[PDB]
């Protein structure tokens, strides 16, 4: 058969 | 206790103040509340106007505690909605942050780092925005010396975090010459000893190998896939988790970039990772092995070497839905491309029974597959003469209970199958 295909942001704190 | 805990109009009454100093005490004040945890008021930051002015703080070099605590101010807005980026942004700070890369102070630079993670982090579009004002160049040099461990951990951390948005993300993917310029130093912090930024370059190299054959030749072409590889048997769920979705990816490309994974030894490594106590891991270790069972005869062969049918017919017995979901598939894959022997082999190691017994699942989609994978079994059998000798083994599991009342299933596809296979194997 064939193929089966299938944090961003970040806060400075203390 | 100075700038600690400030009104929202007293910031802003010190900020738009002529005095420097008073400015730069304001905005250390705005940087403390929006540094804290629970809920900062990013939105009234932003409703009072502050942006442009925490913008030109920026850019002046003769103070630079100023420049720092607004890019932290910056970088914490950032961090928020899209909305709240997108106000970061509409201030003019991408340019302002790309000059800040190439600050004397090491503290101020990082913050620039951070804050362009944050913007680019967004989506393709801040993304690409961030790559068209030449953020690159100056980040790849931060990077260029010698020896990684002579920076520090937590500035190389950042670096990396920021190069994997980059590479983050689809529709549209990274340019394909900036996915070509970063490469070189993405493969270097691959092999970084620090857990950290391990994790985030194989999320990178996830991001990068997730699309069309030809970005995933890109990677492959760099020699990381032994690395990955590597990496893959780490004892740190961080590293293995992105190293196992890197893998998954390569092998939903050409048989070719597939073998590459196999020569670098990653089947040895399955017998864990389709027991793995984290069943996220358990399935996309599942779902690469269908797409592996999905290739040529020769690498289905190498499959069956490494022991790895009989973990498949485990998944395939007991494991979280989604997991089985992946393990149907993985059979019927390897029932369509293999050959007479490798199926024989796969019914002598138990697959029928745990195949049978799913044909009680509610998911329409995994019915299909799994009567798919008989036909192609009895296909099989059929080539032996030996059709009955499977009816019997399907009959004595109660499996042929299971095919008959799937003849009174509301599916089309599902009732079709079932009785072909009724009326031809088992009357």
């Amino acid at each position: 058969n064939r193929k089966r295909r299938g944090m961003p942001k970040r806060q400075r704190i203390p | 206790q100075g700038t600690v805990n400030w009104s929202v109009e007293d910031i802003v009454k010190g900020i738009n103040s002529n005095n420097l100093e008073s400015q730069l005490q304001a905005t250390q004040a705005a940087r403390k509340l929006l540094s804290r945890e629970k809920q900062p008021p990013i939105d009234n930051i932003i409703r009072a106007g502050l942006i442009p002015k925490f913008v030109s703080f920026l850019g002046k070099t003769d103070c630079s505690p100023i420049q720092f605590e607004s890019a932290w101010a910056l970088t914490n807005i950032a961090s928020g909605t899209s909305e709240q980026t997108k106000a970061v942004v509409d201030g003019g700070a991408i340019p302002a942050f790309i000059s800040l890369l190439a600050s004397p102070h090491a503290h101020i630079s990082e913050q620039a780092v951070w804050a362009l993670g944050n913007i680019a982090g967004d989506g393709s579009a801040f993304r690409d925005l961030v790559i068209k004002h030449g953020a690159i160049d100056p980040l790849l040099a931060l990077l260029a010396v010698p020896d990684l461990s002579t920076l520090a951990c937590g500035y190389l951390r950042n670096l990396t975090w920021t190069l994997s948005n980059l590479c983050r993300n689809k529709n549209p993917a990274p340019p394909l010459d900036a996915v070509e310029q970063i490469l070189p130093t993405l493969v270097r912090l691959l092999h970084h000893n620090d857990p950290e930024v391990l994790a985030d370059s194989c999320w990178a190299i996830s991001y990068l190998t997730d699309g069309p054959n030809e970005r995933i030749e890109m990677v492959v072409k760099k020699g990381v896939v032994p690395q990955l590889v590597k990496l893959l048997g780490a004892t740190e769920l961080p590293i293995v988790t992105p190293a196992l979705r890197a893998i998954g990816n390569i092998v939903t490309g050409t048989d070719e970039q597939t073998q590459k994974v196999i020569d670098a030894g990653a089947l040895a490594v399955f017998p864990s990772l389709l027991t793995n106590p984290k069943t996220n891991i358990q399935k996309e270790a599942t779902w690469t092995m269908s797409n592996i069972t999905a290739g040529r005869q020769d690498q289905i062969q190498q499959v069956v070497n490494h022991g790895l049918v009989p973990f498949l017919v485990g998944v395939l017995s007991k494991a979280d839905f989604k997991t089985q979901k992946e393990a149907a598939w993985a059979i019927t894959n390897y029932t369509s491309g293999g050959t007479v022997e490798q199926i024989v082999y796969l019914v002598h190691c138990g697959i029928i029974e745990p195949l049978m017994n799913l044909l009680s699942a509610k998911d329409t989609k995994i019915i299909q597959v799994i009567l798919d994978a008989i036909s192609n079994i009895f296909q099989a059998a059929e080539k032996l003469g030996e059709t009955e000798k499977l009816s019997i083994m399907i009959e004595e599991c109660g499996g042929l209970d299971k095919i008959e009342a799937l003849q009174r299933h509301e599916n089309e596809s599902v009732y079709k199958a079932s009785l072909n296979l009724i009326e031809k194997y088992f009357s």
